[PDB]
């Protein structure tokens, strides 16, 4: 039915507003919240806009995705920590709502091309309520130190879309797909994307952080990680491509892994030099996940997994995390072994049953999947202009 | 507790959609034949 | 419309089947300041 | 190392180091692990005089690397004007495929070498040989934005050697 | 000789892997860590970070088949040259404190090379560049030391010579090379990174103003500066261009001119009418240098380069009003030229060695060089 | 003829040195980055977002970015001007946030006549439009003492009914049945969608400069956020809605996502809760839609007024919907003022706006400053050197 998206959409945001007026009531931090909302929508949206015929959908779906994620997770995370009570909304619920967005636009980082806006819609709904679980466990049952969310959003997002792209698996799409493929001008267009991740990752890992040391270490930490990252991402594609060339994807995504991997590190007393060394293996691990992991993943454990969020996010991500327990062991933080170690393992765990649940709902044919041979292409949601 | 509400509203939202979705599906099955 | 068909409920998916194909027309059939 | 020598002589132009390991016996044939003989290396490096000398020594013209490149496709894909010329002039097929489906003419097309493309088609070329990819010189002569190959390419047409 | 490129399998990965390790070390052994403005302290560098790599990656990808490389080449040198930079002036002006404000300088120093990269862009490959930032940020320290130790000022506040030494330093190199063209979504992608340069710029003419009256009047006087340049630049194109229509590619360049030419004395101006003025006098002679400077490689630089010596000559002027001082002036000016041009051709004779794999001549402005793409025959 | 353009703008520039000169002299830092965003909103967002024609791309940004920097100038001076009634003022951040927001009113208009004008026309609606928007927002502030703090009447409504007379002043006979240059291509509704995407992001900051630190400036920073949340749903939903097959479109996306950015302004710092922007955003969407699909074709085909980023839709409808809001919340007791002084406030920006716009395209339709022909409409050839390649 033609009418599935709007009804869904309509009734999604009608909700939205009821819930609102049941549960929500009413300025340092808003360039930091607005650095965010930057890399939120432009970043990822435009980091997605390689794929050749799906552009469109790649911003559109990116935008539609996050401004229903920041409405549901503003919501879901106040009822969380109000017990169920009215919450007042100040800069930190928007800073949290967009870092639901951002998970959520990491697992459709998995599943581009290959679904439909209404089933980003469901995913972004169940993702959000999972997510928001998960972290509300991370953050007060086990009060680990997760600052910059390499395991409560990276990991997760992460592992939560490959669960999902693992449910929806096609064999018609194992071999590779003829609309598969990058152009010139739109690899230029997710430069965009890549640069403005890059520029403003260091508000991403330090907008929520305590003021005073931690937000400085926060800052600092992520954008050595990310220094470290681009020379190391770069050496890493020459060395695993024929004749020492550059792989754009690599370039694209890989240069952006040493800010997930120094999240979990961003506010520890880690030192520049530990935060390069992060970034650095953040690098070599992204590019060396694209080059070998990702054709496995898709061609034997028939997980395809679109923009390669696993190379940039659950590596990095649990590189992150296990990190943090290192930096534990050494004095870096306060914070425990174990609960660190749960909160890695509660949030891969929780993202992988998250992700079947929801895989499973969105694999019912109600939903206008796009066939085999209509995957990525912006023609079976958008009208396309003749030329390019 | 709060589990329970993202679960009721998930529930309601579930209940919409299906019964909406299964009425007018329903009526396609009467109409079309 | 009123004649008999003999199957349990037949008048009522009768009646359906008459009216709710147009059930899209009645929503923009309605766009005029007379209604 | 006599005929790792002349392959290194062959490489760099030292013509007068080749012609003495082929007096003393080294075998003309002889490749690198790679495949490439003598021919290819100094077709590779544009040393005509070297080309020219081993043409007369009885090289084999038509042997192919380990993928399947002459020493024509290793000419057009350095854009070696003047050894393209050679070879063509001592009877290189222009129209030899490698492995995964190259010409002469693609691999001249899709680096931009103008001159080795309109010589090559003025050799007779055939432009609508593609390759395991389905791929022409003018499609990859557009993806690459060679403008002034995709030009040459659609105004030389089907004229032919 | 071969036109096709040499494999950099081994050099570039090697160079680059041992540089980020040299990094590292150099951090561990030399580098440290250690409030209610620390969102604000934090933008100024975030300006910054934002202007290096987007506005100055975008704004030179304007070429038909570079702006791959230069993107990416853009912020691979501007990572590079952040932490040697940090390094660098821990070492020449003093352990090596790590705070914003230093970080802040980095990449000042950074945006020097990242400047002058764009007279040698689309002719050199990655290891060229990495030793062009290299080379670049000792130069910059080098100069600013000296200044320091001559004429007794702070070795922090001579930074504000990097125009006029980015402009030189890539003249000088970008004439050392071997000698040898735009598309629509390539110049809208540079239209986008000239505007984001043009946007920002008020804060590269006040990061290392401490006093906020200072900081005030710079942003004010760069500001409107920058509005009178934009109009003037995108009006008098016309005249300065042989079919009589606007030039993007001039736009791009001379929006910038209102910015560069009050850059050294925008906390020195005491009204807007001045800088506006300034901004001016900029545009009307960037119409003329590019109606000029061809006929007697880069035109945008040579521009560039002329409007840095315009800054610095009314910076002469108006210090004055607010003559040995005259002298002292032009003396740590033409210093300044000096070892620009000095430090550009030891870099450019670097460079020229047959070791770093350069692209051949034929093989210029062109992504295929450097890059992966698909349907091509690879190797022999 | 070939230097009318050159020639204006420096005499224009030497007018504006000379003003500021004669009348300009020398809490910042606070309010900086919300000028700053506003900043890349004006020079970006609202460039970008125009840069959706096909052979129009670089007329766009480097029009807007011409018709913006001469606009804060001139605005800095008129406001100036009108608030120290002739006698000299220092500039602080909220002369340029207000110079910005002028030139924002004039790039709305702009939006309306995009291909169809030449730089000097434009030069000449920058200069003429400024003074109108001043005298009209003056009036609103100051006799009226309308709370208008997002500027949903005196910049978006009075911007978009400007536009609209000056389109319907300039109209074209044989541009009525469209023209082969008018439409989008992929890569330039992709650089559409950095503009979109821009002013969407930075709306907050739009809506909030302006307004007294406090309370009234995060209500209205959570009022614009939430309100461009519900808009993107409510746009993307109708979007699906009236085109056939239910195939999404980019003019859509690309303009009615910012229409609950539009139409929260005037209740942007009013009381209205977060879920009462929700429902402005939410209908924003709506109406902006429903606008795009079947009030332009009538407008340009019946009523002459051919509007080409369609800026009715996302700045005037919207607009008079968050004017209407408005009047609604102080009844509701969300406001001070009264509602007599809202809708005068609202009457008198759409009079202003066509009057205004009215003389000005009469002045513009002189034959003076090289407009284009009817096929060289929409093409970047006749003002720019277009390179061969696209
Ligand atoms: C999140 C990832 C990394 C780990 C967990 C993923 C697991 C649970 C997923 C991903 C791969 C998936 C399988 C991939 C392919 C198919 C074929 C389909 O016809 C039936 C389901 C089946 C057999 C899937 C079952 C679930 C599966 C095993
Ligand atoms: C990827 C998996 C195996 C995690 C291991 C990552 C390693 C390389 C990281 C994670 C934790 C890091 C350490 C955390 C804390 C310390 C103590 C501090 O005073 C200096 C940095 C130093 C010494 C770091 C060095 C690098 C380090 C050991």
């Amino acid at each position: 039915m033609r009418f599935t998206f709007p009804l869904m959409a309509i009734v999604l945001e009608i909700a939205m507003i009821v819930l609102f007026g049941l549960f929500v009531e009413y300025f340092e931090l808003y360039p930091l919240f607005q650095d965010v909302h930057v890399m939120i929508f432009v970043g990822f949206g435009f980091l997605m806009t390689f794929l050749k015929k799906y552009g469109f959908s790649s911003v559109g779906i990116n935008l539609l995705v996050a401004a229903l994620g920041l409405q549901w997770g503003t919501i879901v995370q106040g009822i969380l920590q109000s017990q169920g009570q009215k919450f007042n909304i100040g800069i930190k619920n928007m800073i949290n709502a967009d870092f639901s967005a951002a998970t959520v636009l990491i697992s459709f980082g998995a599943v581009l091309g290959k679904t439909s806006p209404t089933q980003m819609l469901i995913m972004t709904i169940l993702e959000i309520v999972f997510f928001a679980h998960n972290e509300y466990l991370v953050s007060e049952i086990f009060k680990a130190s997760d600052i910059g969310a390499s395991m409560t959003i990276h990991a997760f997002g992460a592992y939560f879309g490959l669960a999902v792209a693992g449910i929806l698996y096609r064999s018609g799409l194992r071999k590779g797909h003829e609309n598969e493929e990058s152009a010139y001008y739109s690899d230029l267009f997710a430069m965009i994307g890549t640069l403005f991740l890059w520029m403003f990752w260091p508000s991403f890992n330090s907008a929520i952080a305590e003021p005073g040391d931690k937000q400085c270490r926060a800052i600092v930490n992520t954008y050595f990680s990310l220094a470290a990252c681009v020379l190391t991402a770069f050496a890493f594609s020459s060395l695993v491509e024929h004749r020492g060339k550059l792989n754009m994807v690599h370039i694209q995504n890989a240069t952006l892994a040493g800010g997930v991997a120094v999240g979990t590190c961003a506010d520890m007393a880690i030192h520049p030099f530990g935060s390069m060394i992060i970034g650095s293996i953040a690098g070599m691990v992204s590019v060396l996940g694209y080059k070998f992991l990702t054709p496995l993943f898709t061609t034997k454990l028939r997980i395809h997994d679109t923009c390669g969020v696993h190379n940039l996010h659950g590596l990095p991500g649990v590189v992150g995390g296990l990190a943090g327990i290192v930096a534990v062991a050494m004095g870096a933080s306060n914070t425990s072994m174990a609960m660190q170690a749960a909160a890695l393992g509660s949030s891969i765990g929780t993202a992988v049953v998250g992700g079947l649940m929801t895989g499973l709902i969105l694999k019912l044919p109600l939903w206008g999947q796009p066939s085999d041979q209509n995957c990525y292409d912006d023609s079976v949601y958008w009208k396309v202009p003749k030329t390019r | 507790a709060p589990v329970v509400i993202i679960l009721i509203i998930l529930c309601v939202m579930a209940g919409i959609i299906g019964t909406i979705l299964l009425i007018s599906y329903s009526i396609r099955r009467l109409i079309k034949a | 419309p009123l004649q008999q068909t003999g199957q349990l409920f037949g008048g009522l998916v009768r009646d359906i089947r008459r009216r709710y194909p147009y059930y899209l027309s009645d929503i923009t059939d309605a766009f005029s300041p007379q209604v | 190392d006599a005929a790792t020598s002349f392959l290194r002589a062959a490489r760099s132009g030292n013509l007068d180091k080749a012609l003495d390991h082929l007096r003393n016996g080294v075998d003309i044939n002889t490749c690198n692990q790679n495949g490439l003989n003598g021919l290819h290396l100094a077709s590779k490096e544009g040393h005509v005089k070297m080309v020219v000398e081993l043409l007369h020594k009885e090289i084999i013209l038509e042997t192919t690397t380990k993928k399947g490149n002459t020493a024509l496709h290793i000419a057009a894909l350095a854009g070696q004007d003047e050894v393209v010329r050679e070879l063509v002039n001592y009877g290189a097929n222009v129209n030899a495929q490698s492995q995964k489906g190259f010409t002469p003419l693609y691999m001249a097309a899709q680096e931009n070498h103008l001159e080795v493309v309109k010589f090559l088609l003025e050799n007779g070329a055939n432009q609508n040989v593609a390759t395991e990819d389905g791929f022409t010189p003018l499609a990859v002569a557009l993806q690459q934005g060679h403008e002034n190959v995709v030009a040459h390419l659609i105004n030389y047409g089907t004229k032919g050697k | 000789s071969s036109k096709y490129p040499r494999s950099v399998r081994r050099c570039l990965p090697l160079w680059a892997l041992t540089l980020e390790a040299a990094l590292i070390l150099l951090f561990y052994f030399f580098t440290h860590y250690d409030q209610k403005g620390l969102v604000a302290s934090y933008q100024v560098g975030q300006d910054l970070t934002v202007m290096a790599a987007l506005g100055l990656g975008f704004l030179t990808s304007n070429f038909r088949r570079h702006s791959w490389s230069s993107v990416a080449f853009n912020l691979f040198m501007l990572a590079l040259g952040v932490q040697w930079a940090i390094l660098l002036d821990g070492f020449l002006s003093q352990k090596v404190v790590i705070t914003l404000f230093s970080i802040r300088l980095a990449t000042m120093s950074a945006m020097s090379v990242l400047i002058s990269a764009g007279a040698v862009l689309g002719k050199v490959n990655l290891a060229q560049l990495v030793v062009m930032v290299l080379v670049e940020v000792t130069a910059l320290g080098t100069l600013r030391m000296v200044i320091s130790n001559i004429f007794n000022t702070d070795y922090h506040m001579n930074l504000r010579h990097f125009y006029v030494f980015a402009a030189y330093f890539g003249l000088t190199v970008a004439w050392c090379l071997p000698k040898p063209q735009r598309a629509t979504i390539p110049s809208l992608s540079a239209m986008l990174g000239a505007l984001f340069l043009w946007m920002f710029w008020p804060s590269v003419n006040s990061p290392l103003l401490r006093s906020p009256i200072q900081r005030k009047n710079a942003m004010f006087n760069t500001y409107y500066a920058l509005a009178v340049s934009v109009v003037t630049a995108i009006s008098g194109s016309s005249l300065a261009h042989p079919q009589r229509k606007i030039s993007m590619t001039y736009v791009h360049s001379a929006v910038l001119a209102g910015g560069v030419a009050v850059g050294t004395s925008c906390h020195l101006i005491p009204s807007p009418w001045l800088a506006m003025v300034l901004g001016l006098v900029a545009g009307l002679i960037s119409i003329g240098g590019a109606k000029c400077l061809p006929v007697c490689i880069s035109v945008m630089h040579s521009i560039f380069s002329l409007l840095g010596l315009l800054g610095e000559i009314t910076y002469i002027v108006l210090l004055v009003l607010h003559g040995f001082q005259v002298l002292l002036s032009i003396g740590e000016l033409s210093l300044a030229i000096v070892i620009a041009l000095t430090s550009g051709l030891l870099t450019g004779l670097l460079l020229n060695l047959k070791i770093w794999k350069a692209p051949h001549v034929a093989k210029y402005f062109d992504d295929q060089v450097f890059w992966k793409f698909p349907h091509l025959a690879v190797g022999f």
